[PDB]
């Protein structure tokens, strides 16, 4: 997260790390959606430009996290996961549209102070909430920063990120990139001019863009951290997978699934 | 727009130097593979596993800060050059119409323009940057004697009293592993021992007594949090794993006698552990 | 259990806000 700041403790409950377990490695985040079921993006299991294909056995859940850097034991659940499902359209080749998939963990995990899931909206909520300059807040332990070289690395922080940005109106996303956007996603962030700045960065990729809704006040993830060009650069934002937009999905894996 | 002025300000780069004599492209890369490396140093350092301790929290995000102030110092001034770039390469289309060359895209491009006063002040402010949190360590571990460097020795008993104990876990593991009803709690043991370890080839150091006593409880919990799930009770005698004697494969027949009796003496364990447990459950 | 989905067992449950929600709200 760029341009972020340290979350306060159980903030962000709903909140999963996906990491690789050998060579260790945070690989992306990732989110509590119920007590069996964690919503990333596909692009972090599967991405064959860049040799990339976790299978079930290669994984980690981490949930229940504050801190990078050391395991919390009384707060930390480490879940193995039972199945990964990637979306079967994902687009990975041309522009990541559909870029998200489900993993079912082996057990259910118990809830706590520290682990809880976060809704997923209906249609309403989705037309509601999904207008521009509404704020939404992304999460992660991802880079601080992009940097002048891709082999610069990784500069991530110790304590979960948090940003909130707002969302931009479908013809400037558009305008503001190459790439073909889609329908199944939304970008979100500040104008050159507005001042502000932040945005999601490498390794935040299947984090939530959760918003709370002003009727039930409870706490709706709307995006998934899919990509962007640099991060935090000016004319540029970053881009979402839109979760009601591949709802219909979500239900048929978990309703045919465990 | 009406154009943008100024560099971020956290670089200590006099705003004078890029405005000084660049060097020759071909001795250029070699300026910009160094300061490469020393970013990659610098970053190594402040992730270094016996930082991850609240106390070392500022003194990190002061590094932090000065890294990517000198990051985002040579990001800016890719900004510009590449911008230079760009109008470079049209004005160079309009003399060679026929050039079929294309135009490299930001993430082709690679800095052209760079001063020795800029690599010099870089490389300098790093090095400023790295010796001043050395400097805060010291004094956070003087304030701190459970994060005071180990010497050698107590490094080496103290990490042989973790892998001892990991190991320990590793045979509840390897007595459960097979073991239809309980297999993931068992599997999830050994993921979880292996996670707080650390990669085998280049794993997390026992380096101070803070990280000794941390880590012990970190295992003796995981191995609690097996016990705990499964149902079943810890006993008090575990035989360590030792590969030379209980290998899967190429000891067999050891490996079986470790797994009958660690079995054995989880059937023959009373409750009484559940009181001193590390972690609170329930 | 998504019919206790998106409160939170520290802020939302306690009646707790957090340091930014209200930027959030104030977006609407
Ligand atoms: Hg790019
Ligand atoms: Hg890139």
């Amino acid at each position: 997260i760029v341009e972020g700041s340290d979350a306060e403790i159980g903030m962000s409950p709903w909140q999963v790390m996906l990491f690789r377990k050998s060579p260790q490695e945070l690989l992306c985040g990732a989110s509590l959606i119920s007590d069996r079921w964690v919503l990333t993006a596909a692009h972090c299991l599967l991405y064959p430009p860049w040799d990339k294909n976790f299978t079930e056995n290669d994984l980690l859940v981490r949930i229940g996290k504050h801190s990078r850097t050391r395991y919390e034991r009384n707060i930390e659940k480490i879940s193995m996961l039972e199945k990964i499902y990637i979306h079967p359209r994902y687009n990975w080749r041309e522009n990541l549209d559909r870029d998200i998939a489900l993993m079912k963990l082996k057990k259910p995990v118990a809830f706590s102070d520290y682990i809880h899931p976060v809704c997923l909206p209906d249609r309403e909520t989705a037309a509601s909430l999904l207008q521009a300059g509404y704020k939404g807040r992304v999460t992660g332990w991802g880079n601080l920063k992009e940097t002048w070289t891709a082999n610069v690395g990784k500069g991530q922080p110790s304590v979960l990120q948090v940003v909130n940005l707002p969302i931009v109106e479908r013809p400037v996303c558009k305008d503001s990139t190459r790439i073909r956007i889609t329908d199944n996603m939304f970008c979100a962030g500040y104008k050159p001019d507005e001042g502000k700045r932040g945005d999601a960065c490498e390794g935040d990729s299947g984090g939530p863009f959760v918003m709370k809704s002003p009727f039930n006040n409870r706490w709706y993830q709307m995006g998934i951290v899919s990509w962007g060009e640099g991060c935090d650069r000016d004319g540029k934002y970053g881009f979402y997978t839109h979760v009601f937009r591949l709802k219909k999905w979500i239900q048929k894996v978990i309703d045919q699934f465990g | 727009m009406i154009v943008t002025k100024d560099y971020s300000k956290e670089s200590r780069v006099n705003e004078n130097s890029k405005y000084g004599t660049l060097i020759s492209d071909w001795y250029l890369k070699g300026r910009l593979t160094s300061l490469e490396s020393q970013f990659i140093n610098a970053l190594g350092i402040l992730e270094t596993y016996h930082y991850g301790e609240k106390e070392y929290k500022d003194a990190k995000d002061k590094l932090m800060t000065r890294i990517l102030g000198e990051d985002q110092y040579l990001l800016e001034r890719k900004k510009v050059q590449y911008e230079e770039y760009k109008k470079l390469y049209k004005k160079y289309k309009e003399e060679n119409p026929t050039s079929k060359v294309k135009m490299k895209t930001f993430d082709q491009y690679t800095i052209e323009d760079l001063t020795m006063r800029e690599y010099n002040e870089l490389t300098e402010s790093l090095k400023s940057a790295v010796k001043d949190f050395e400097k805060d360590v010291e004094i956070i571990e003087n304030q701190h004697h459970d994060l005071k460097p180990f010497t050698d020795e107590m490094e080496e008993k103290a990490t042989a009293r973790v892998d001892d104990l990991a190991n320990k876990a590793y045979s509840v593991y390897f007595a459960f592993v097979r073991d239809t009803q309980h297999k993931t709690e068992a599997l999830e043991l050994k993921a979880k021992v292996d996670l707080v370890l650390g990669d085998e080839d280049k794993p997390h150091r026992i380096s101070n007594e803070r990280i000794e006593k941390e880590m012990i409880k970190d295992l003796e919990s995981i191995i609690e949090d097996f016990f705990i799930e499964t149902g079943l009770n810890k006993p008090d005698n575990i035989t360590s794993y030792d590969s030379s004697k209980h290998h899967y494969k190429n000891h067999s027949e050891g490996f079986e006698a470790l797994v009958k009796e660690t079995r054995e003496a989880v059937t023959n364990a009373n409750d009484s552990w559940k009181t001193k447990t590390v972690k609170k459950y329930g | 259990g998504e019919a206790d989905c998106g409160l939170r067992p520290l802020f939302e449950k306690k009646s707790l806000e957090d340091k930014t929600e209200r930027e959030l709200l104030e977006s609407y």
